[PDB]
């Protein structure tokens, strides 16, 4: 009300309204799902178009051979944060000959987002991210919120109507975690999960976007007729 | 009025309302505690299980500084991480120049002065965490608790977050019933009990217990996480006491 | 007052949303992509008859393979065009090749959100960036001051945009020829313009693989206007 | 009314932020006193440990700035520690640059000048503290110099600070009106501490245990704080006469 | 440094500081530009509230940027000096690096770019100035006349006016200026420029200034008596 | 951790007033009375030592300050603002004058430098004006004896005699009647003590009054012998005993 | 943050005026009147002091008339401290020009430079403008005798006779009435003093209230002399013209 | 660049400057004009290190032309020479100084007098009746000491200059490929096409 003019101001109940307003931009964004087994980790994203003449906005960004994310909210902020992740992954490789741990990647994103919430002039990031990866301790899935809070999960979803997909994954937890050495069945479970967040529209060939990373699988993005198999 | 809109402004009371508002963020967070024992310190924290989809034991909250200091906090988790990152830089520059690892009182003031600096200007926001920290140095065990104002003191027992009153009551009983002192292994068990008792304030969602400790005898004065059998022994002790 | 980079309660940047209102007040620009080329057309909108209309430069070359049309506060576009030209030439210097249309658009869009308290406000102009490269062929992009860009088979921006976009919805198909696309831009411009469309108050351009980016002569556009009138009268 | 939020003049010629910083001074609800002997300067302060969970050894508002200079603060502990760290750095830098130990009055002036800057510059807030500096200066002898959030400072024969400062001040005023001298005519510092505690008891009307007080003593070439057991010895001597 | 965003968007998509700069231009004395077949003429109003002035040493309204290009303006006088200085410096810098004087379009584009920069830079307000930039390109006999404004947009004009009551003189020019046949001679062009100023000025010859620019760096300012002859001839023809 | 106050905090109001300067002048009005009188063979400056507590040692607080050996200063208004100005005034006398010309600045030019510092606090970013008015008395070889007033705006004026602060209106009238161009220094000290008695409420003696002169050269106060040209400081602060002697012949 | 307390000293009003410049001009309208009159054989500068007190040391005092170099002087209306900042900058600019070209600075170039400094404070930096208006009196070998004025906006203009500060409307009407082009310095002296004598808010015009100066090319052997009048010399010229 | 000469007569200043540009083994050009018009009545000739010479000359030219537009006035030769001197005196204590020597020949329209200034790369300025830079002066000053009078005509000045060039063509080792001659007087600057 009077305490939402900038990110440097607490409200009387200890809230940061600019951060909460940034959090709102994510809920307006299109749905994206993340899930994993012990061997692989999968991102599934519902891309959004402006109209029938336009293209569908890309949701998934590759960060390294073993790591990448899906976005929901302001796309330019996802570009800034993914570029930062690309650089940090790259620094780890060049200086230490070491693939960056997914847990450490989350810690770096958290701290980058935080600085924007405590200083005047700047604004919080207006985007949420689902980071998947395969490192020395196996498959990982992270959820990033621009408050700074980063969470490691078996599965999750963010964006509009994301609660539907999140409930499905909460039921399916015991099934999909066991899908080891079978990428197509893990993607099927992700495609079935994102379907619970759909209303009116359905999954078409240029609507759907899938990505996968795993044991002997680099981070690769599937779009177009490459995802027709899963519709 | 308008005195609460900007950080570093004194109200007619002589108060900085923005700092008091940061305390409300701390009061909103999960419960965390600290227990000073005979030759060391024990830290414990309540981690709320928001969903079944959270991976158990993975979202670690307690943080190490140098190799001998443990830090836990309640409130805005990212603000706590920012403070620990600074703490690590302060401990590194101290060790670089003076060789010896940073003493706990010295380390406490480094955090204290940094938090206090974020109450001096309107261009920055105060920290939205209260931080419980400590460890073992040359002069023995030390436990501290640091508030959004920059205020800190030494403690026999410390508690903050939503369950702090419940925890403070339990800690006060231990101080009265053990004047000669508490052992390190005892303090781990008691820390588990206090977090379980303090969970009645956050009783809707089930939770995950996380403990760490520094002790001269049990860990060679280094910060370690309580894991496996010793963690389960502390959970069983806590589960028995509530029933 | 209030921060320049402030979020609203709905999760939008105030200044970006307000710059989009400035773009609605601008003159109309239309782009149509085909397999034979991409056509770019604009409403000139001279404020007075004494203004020499040929000096109104709302369609602009970035490189031989990339053209650009604008709508809104057109003065703001000059530094964006300068950046696009430099980015295009610099990439040719570093890599001995033409720069991709998407990559060029991305470079322009990276400037957009560099504002705060860097420049003091967002850009008050939208761009239609049209071009060709070997990888993805003929392309049309809509570059906003939000930092977002969408690819389009066809797109209208400026004051008559929602009316023009609905018309482009019906008319566009994947088999359109270049000649057909030229007439279609002229048709839709004539529909949304206040003043009567002629060679002096409207301007056409295109980008083909063979001949690159070309702004059309007033004599050439005049013939296409005369061809349009006859074909509409034909039924 | 933004002339009350930052350090600019109000229409009355006042700085409201300075005045409100003075009120923050009493937030701790602690009273301090300082007196001078022949060979020494004594400073006493109330110590209140409300929480049983606190480690009482770490609760203090008296600071050893240098070997010769002690400082007691009336105000919140973060601002007190801010002031303490700066005074320590300034005292050490002075010694390095000019080759002798920073005098008590000169450090007081320096800290007062820094406080003045916060009353003139908008981006810096005043510290909500009053700083009482004590020493046995090698030129001036026993010395008490006090600084406040206005950037004011002055020397003192004796002084008091806190919520009940006026009661302590008048008590001390009346003693020096009788004796007609600027100090406590006493050889040992132990008896000067006993005087300080006695006159605080009389002025506040409360008895003290060993854990209710905190004491600092400046002698020639050192300043030190007393332990709980050292204070107990002082309290026993007061009771026995 | 002072970084404050003074020029910003408002809910309706307007930048008020830029629009309020146009109001400063509206307040300024009237300036007019008319291009003939082989010349350009710049006419300017001098308000007669100020007498006891020293007309030798008072800053003249038309300023030479180079030997072949001139700049007049409407708006804040102090602001105009900053644009004129920057334009003069850029004109010499262009000669130094390109070995050729600036085109009129190039000089206009530079001045316009400076004006635009001040609408999206921190800590600065826009120029309260619109300019008329006129002249001939090197080795070229085609007349050039451009206009700039605080936003930074620029364009070419057959004829144009700016400043106070510019609506009235633009009305006059829109009916009296024929594109198919412009003022063939210097006399015809100066006459049309004086006529257009006589719609607003409401006083004889002391309030009108005229500057004629011809090809190949031939710039001359008319005197009081020379202008007063045009004023006499216009009103004698009008009495009919 | 940024100084973002790069803008003026003193601005013109619609009436043409600079509010913060006026408000600073109001702070000066509340301050204790101080005065200055110029004689033929000297200048005197004086003020009341308003002690904040009787436990406080008022000797340690010096309201009358040496700036150079021949220039002295007194104030009315905010004491801390005065103290930092005296520090800066002493330094600028060296940096912008003595280290260039090998001699101390004349009174008018040192005044000019102090005035400049006070003007800048009236226009620079993120600062308030100084809440003091100064009276600067001095001597130099080519201008002789002089007395200047400096206000929060940075403006300064030369005076034969004047007063500032609490009872300045009454004190200035008293000085208008008594001042003439044939006054000796002792006569000016006598008039200074009479004028100051009117504005003081409580005790009136050498311990509650602070008074200094710019007079003859004092070779006894120099601290060394052997250089004929260096004859000693013209600034001298009168002792507590020296004031009381003149109060008996009052 | 700090935005809350920013007055925004460099913005347009809705009408297209600069708030702070207009308010600075209002300040200057209360300052003591200064008059400049230019003749064929010289220039006069006359100005009224504001603070009449019998105890003000007049012979060593300078609030109105300042020397910029040997050929150029200024009369000040407004804040004296603000004016001295600008005066010292103008003195430096003059000497920089002399060092560079080995010729005394032309009057207009000095005036333009100071006027450009004032302009800057209205367009950028977020600071308040200088609350000063100057009358420049000067000579050079190009234009001869010149009078200019500048104000807080940074605009400057040339004049045959001009007033700044208080009662300018009344002063300018009286000057416009009695000024002629063939006028001489002695006549211009009389005109300056008569104009102040009528426009003054005081009961009578006296020597202790005035600062007076002349720039004549009536020095020995065709040079230019700046005369800043002493108190006794102002008293003599008041008796001569018949005002006291 | 090798030979630059200057001579001030009754009513004009004459500058003579060699046409050769030589790099190492080869004469790259034999028609080089080693001068720039600074203003209508002021001409500067120059010689020194390759690159530096033209860069400095054009930089000065730009600055004087800028001054001329701003003030609508021509600076006196004395004023231009003082500006040039200060630029060179500033240059000599830089990271990389301008290695350029110049002659400035001007006609002062105010005083109705020709003026010749000799300035070296250090910023050493002198006003002279005749001047030269480099090894030229070792031959030409003695000649001019013998034959010069202050009241000479422009034609007499050109004959006296032919006698200088003949001596340099006889006794100097380098072939400087003749001289371009320019006259600066009340009517401006003109080039003597046959010399
Ligand atoms: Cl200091």
């Amino acid at each position: 009300n009077n305490y939402d003019g900038d990110t440097v101001t607490f409200s009387p109940t200890g809230r940061l309204f600019q951060v909460e307003y940034a959090l709102e931009a994510i809920k307006q964004g299109s749905v994206t799902v993340g899930l994993r087994s012990n061997t692989h980790a999968v991102l599934v994203a519902l891309k959004r178009n402006a109209d029938e003449l336009s293209s569908y906005q890309k949701k998934i960004i590759k960060c390294d051979e073993h790591m990448g994310l899906s976005l929901a909210g302001l796309a330019p902020d996802a570009r800034v944060l993914s570029n930062y992740l690309r650089q940090q992954c790259n620094y780890s490789s060049l200086v230490f000959n070491r693939k960056l741990a997914v847990e450490r990647a989350g810690h770096l994103l958290c701290d980058k987002a935080q600085k924007n919430t405590q200083s005047y002039g700047g604004r919080p990031y207006g985007v949420g991210l689902l980071i998947i990866g395969y490192d020395k301790s196996g498959a990982h899935l992270l959820e990033f919120q621009p408050s700074g809070n980063v969470t490691e999960l078996y599965g999750t979803a963010i964006g509009a109507r994301s609660q539907g997909a999140k409930t499905y994954l909460e039921r399916t937890l015991d099934t999909f975690i066991k899908i080891d050495g079978n990428p197509d069945e893990l993607i099927k479970a992700g495609v079935e999960a994102i379907s619970q967040s759909l209303r009116d529209e359905s999954l078409t060939v240029d609507n759907l976007s899938i990505a996968i990373v795993g044991k002997d699988t680099p981070f690769t993005i599937y779009d177009g007729e490459a995802v027709a198999k899963y519709i | 009025t308008g005195y609460d809109l900007s950080n570093s402004v004194f109200s007619p009371d002589g108060r900085n309302f923005q700092v008091e508002y940061a305390v409300k963020a701390v009061e909103n967070g999960t419960t965390s505690i600290g227990i000073k024992c005979n030759d060391g310190v024990v830290f414990a924290v309540e981690k709320l299980i928001t969903s079944k989809l959270l991976v158990p034991q993975k979202n670690v909250k307690i943080q190490v500084v140098d190799r001998h200091i443990g830090c836990v906090y309640s409130g805005l988790i990212p603000d706590g991480r920012h403070l620990v990152n600074r703490g690590r830089e302060e401990a590194a520059s101290f060790k670089k120049l003076y060789k010896t690892p940073i003493p706990i009182p010295a380390f406490a003031d480094r955090l204290g002065q940094y938090v206090q600096a974020h109450t001096l200007y309107n261009s920055v926001r105060p920290f939205g965490v209260s931080t419980i920290f400590g460890g073992v140095d040359k002069n023995g065990a030390h436990l501290y608790m640091l508030e959004p104002s920059g205020s800190y003191w030494g403690y026999k027992g410390a508690a903050t977050g939503k369950g702090r009153q419940s925890a403070k009551a339990e800690l006060e009983k231990l101080v009265d019933h053990h004047p000669e002192g508490l052992s390190a292994r005892e303090a781990v068990k008691q820390a588990a009990k206090i977090i379980y008792l303090a969970h009645e304030d956050n009783k809707e969602k089930d939770f995950e217990l996380e403990i760490s400790w520094c002790s001269l005898s049990e860990t060679n004065g280094l910060h370690k996480f309580v894991k496996g059998d010793l963690l389960q022994e502390a959970i069983d002790f806590a589960q028995k006491e509530i029933n | 007052d209030r921060g320049v980079s402030t979020f609203s309660p709905e999760g939008r940047l105030f200044q970006v949303e307000y710059s989009l209102e400035a773009i609605k007040l601008g003159s109309t620009a239309i782009g149509i992509a085909t397999k034979e080329g991409v056509v770019l057309g604009v409403e000139k909108r001279a404020t007075s008859p004494l203004l020499e209309s040929d000096s109104i430069e709302k369609i602009v070359e970035i490189d031989r393979h990339i053209g650009c049309a604008m709508s809104g506060l057109t003065a703001d576009a000059r530094s964006m065009i300068e950046h696009a030209r430099t980015a295009a030439v610099t990439h040719n210097l570093y890599y001995d090749e033409d720069i991709n249309v998407e990559s060029l658009t991305q470079s322009v869009c990276d400037l957009a959100l560099r504002f705060g308290e860097l420049m003091s406000r967002p850009f008050g102009v939208a761009l239609l960036i049209a071009g060709h490269d070997a990888d993805d062929g003929y392309q049309l992009f809509h570059a906003e001051p939000s930092g977002t860009f969408y690819r389009y088979n066809a797109k209208a921006i400026g004051s008559g945009s929602e009316g023009a976009q609905a018309e482009l919805l019906n008319e566009w198909h994947s088999s359109l020829t270049l000649k057909e696309a030229e007439l279609l831009v002229l048709k839709i411009l004539k529909q949304v313009m206040e003043e009567k469309l002629d060679e002096n108050n409207a301007q056409l351009s295109c980008i083909t693989k063979q001949d690159g980016f070309k702004i059309y002569d007033n004599e050439k556009t005049a013939e296409l206007i005369k061809e349009l009138k006859e074909k509409e009268a034909a039924e | 009314g933004y002339d009350r939020h930052i350090t600019i003049f109000s229409p009355e010629g006042r700085l409201y932020q300075v005045e409100y910083a003075f009120k923050a001074t009493n937030q701790t609800n602690i009273n301090s006193l300082a007196v001078r002997g022949k060979d020494c300067t004594v400073v006493i302060s109330q110590k209140k440990v409300p929480d049983k969970l606190l480690d009482p050894t770490t609760v203090s508002y008296i600071f050893c700035i240098s070997r010769t200079i002690g400082m007691v603060v009336n105000g919140p502990i973060p601002d007190a520690r801010n002031a303490a760290l700066r005074a320590k750095a300034e005292a050490a830098e002075f010694r390095y640059k000019y080759g002798y130990d920073m005098p008590c009055d000169v450090l007081a002036k320096r800290m007062a000048n820094l406080s003045q800057i916060y009353t003139q510059r908008a981006y810096m807030r005043p510290l909500g503290v009053i700083l009482t500096f004590v020493s046995v200066d090698e030129e001036l002898g026993p010395s008490i110099y006090k600084t406040d959030p206005a950037g004011y400072y002055v020397g003192y024969k004796a002084t008091a600070t806190g919520p009940k400062q006026q009661e302590i001040t008048t008590n001390l005023e009346n003693h020096f009106k009788k004796s007609k001298i600027d100090h406590i005519n006493e050889e040992s510092w132990e008896k000067v501490v006993e005087f300080a505690i006695t006159h605080m008891i009389d002025a506040l009307g409360t008895e003290f245990s060993k854990n209710d007080l905190e004491v600092g003593v400046a002698t020639k070439d050192k300043f030190f704080t007393l332990s709980a057991e050292n204070i107990e010895e002082r309290l026993v001597a007061i009771a026995e006469q | 440094g002072y970084d404050r965003a003074l020029s910003i968007f408002s809910p309706d998509g307007h930048i008020f500081q830029v629009e309020y700069a146009l109001e400063a231009v509206k307040r300024g004395t009237c300036a007019v530009g008319v291009k003939g077949k082989n010349c350009v003429v710049l006419g300017c109003e001098r308000r007669s509230t100020l007498k006891l002035q020293d007309t030798r040493i008072t800053p003249s309204k038309v300023s030479k940027i180079d030997s072949h290009v001139v700049l007049s303006f409407s708006g804040l006088n102090a602001d105009s000096r900053i644009l004129i200085e920057k334009a003069r410096v850029e004109a010499q810098s262009h000669r130094l690096t390109l070995e050729d004087p600036v085109t009129v379009e190039y000089l206009t584009r530079y001045v316009a770019g400076v004006q635009q920069r001040y609408t999206q830079s921190g800590g600065v307000r826009p120029f309260g100035v619109s300019t008329l930039i006129a002249g001939f390109d090197p080795r070229d006999d085609e007349p050039k006349l451009y206009q700039t404004e605080p936003s930074g947009i620029y364009s070419s004009w057959s004829a144009q006016t700016i400043g106070r009551n510019s609506k009235t003189v633009r009305e006059f020019l829109e009916k009296n200026y024929d594109r198919k046949e412009p003022p063939a001679t210097v006399e015809e062009c100066v006459k049309l420029t004086v006529r257009s100023l006589l719609e607003v000025v409401q006083t004889g010859a002391k309030n009108i200034e005229i500057t004629v620019v011809k090809p190949d760096s031939d710039i001359v300012a008319l005197s009081s008596e020379e202008i007063n002859q045009y004023v006499t001839q216009i009103e004698q023809e009008k009495q009919e | 951790m940024t100084d973002r106050y790069s803008f003026s905090l003193t601005t013109f109001s619609p009436s043409g007033k600079l509010g913060q300067i006026d408000y600073a002048l109001t702070a000066v009005k509340q301050g204790v009375t101080s005065l200055g009188i110029k004689a033929t063979n000297g200048v005197v400056i004086a003020t009341e030592k308003k002690s904040s507590s009787p436990l406080a040692m008022s000797e340690t607080l010096s309201k009358v300050s040496l700036l150079t050996p021949d220039i002295g200063a007194v104030y009315s208004g905010m004491g801390p603002d005065y103290r930092v100005l005296v520090d800066k005034s002493r330094k600028v006398a060296h940096t912008s004058y003595k280290r260039i010309y090998g001699e101390y600045p004349p009174t008018k030019l040192l005044v000019s430098e102090v005035a400049k510092i006070m003007q800048e606090a009236t226009q620079s970013g993120g600062v308030r004006p100084f809440g003091v008015s100064l009276l600067i008395a001095g001597h130099d070889e080519f201008n002789g004896f002089s007395l200047y007033q400096v206000d929060p705006s940075g403006s300064y004026f030369p005076w034969k005699a004047t007063a500032i602060g609490k009872g300045s209106v009454a004190a200035k009238t008293f000085l208008e009647k008594r001042w003439n161009d044939e006054l000796e220094l002792e006569d000016a000290i006598h008039i200074a003590l009479l004028t100051l008695k009117e504005s003081v409420e409580g005790e009136f003696n050498g311990d509650t009054i602070e008074l200094a002169i710019i007079g003859d050269e004092n070779p006894d106060l120099l601290g060394y012998t052997g250089i004929p040209t260096d004859k000693g400081p013209r600034f001298r602060k009168l002792t507590s005993q020296e004031i009381n002697d003149r109060l008996e012949a009052l | 943050g700090s935005r809350r307390y920013d007055s925004r000293t460099t913005i347009f009003s809705p009408e297209g005026r600069l708030y702070q410049v207009e308010y600075a001009l209002e300040s200057i309208s209360h300052a003591g009147t200064a008059i400049g009159i230019m003749a064929s054989d010289g220039i006069v500068l006359a100005a009224e002091r504001k603070v009449t007190s019998t105890l003000l040391e007049q012979d060593t005092s300078t609030e109105k008339l300042y020397k910029l170099n040997d050929k150029i002087a200024v009369a000040v209306a407004g804040l004296t401290a603000d004016a001295e900042i600008l005066i010292n900058t103008a003195r430096i600019h003059a000497q920089n020009y002399l060092k560079t070209y080995n010729e005394d600075i032309p009057v207009e170039i000095l005036v333009r430079r100071l006027s450009d400094i004032k302009q800057g404070y209205t367009q950028h930096g977020g600071l308040r403008p200088f609350g000063v208006s100057f009358i420049y009196a000067g000579y050079d070998d190009r234009y001869g005798y010149q009078l200019y004025t500048s104000n807080p906006s940074g605009n400057y203009t040339g004049w045959k006779a001009i007033s700044v500060g208080a009662n300018t409307s009344a002063a300018q009407t009286l000057l416009q009435m009695d000024y002629k082009d063939d006028m001489k310095v002695d006549d211009a002296i009389e005109l300056a003093l008569k104009t102040l004598s009528k426009t003054t808010d005081s009961s009578a015009l006296t020597y202790d209230r005035l600062e007076f100066a002349t720039i004549r090319k009536g020095a020995n052997d065709g040079e230019v002399y700046q005369k800043i009048f002493k108190p006794q010399e102002i008293k003599d010229i008041l008796v001569k013209t018949g005002i006291t | 660049m090798d030979i630059i000469l200057g001579i001030r007569v009754q009513d004009s200043v004459i500058l003579a400057s060699s046409k050769a540009v030589t790099r190492g083994i080869s004469v790259l050009k034999d028609s080089d004009d080693k001068t720039r018009q600074l203003s209508p009545h002021t001409l500067m000739s120059f010689a020194g290190e390759a690159g530096d010479t033209v860069q400095f000359a054009e930089y000065i030219q730009a600055n004087i032309q800028l001054y001329s537009i701003r003030e609508d006035y021509e600076l006196s030769p004395q004023a231009v020479s003082s500006f040039v001197r200060q630029e060179l005196a500033k240059s000599i204590r830089s990271r990389r100084p301008y290695q350029v020597n110049v002659l400035i020949g001007g006609y002062d329209k105010k005083k109705n007098k020709p003026e010749l200034y000799q300035i070296d790369y250090l910023g050493t300025k002198v006003e002279l009746p005749y001047g030269a830079h480099g090894y030229s002066g070792f031959y030409t000053f003695s000649l001019l000491d013998h034959h010069y009078r202050p009241d000479m005509t422009t034609e007499e000045g050109l004959d006296l200059l032919k006698l200088c060039v003949q001596e340099l063509e006889k006794r100097m080792p380098m072939d400087f490929k003749g001289v371009i001659v320019k006259i600066v007087d009340k009517d401006g600057i003109r080039q003597v096409d046959d010399f």
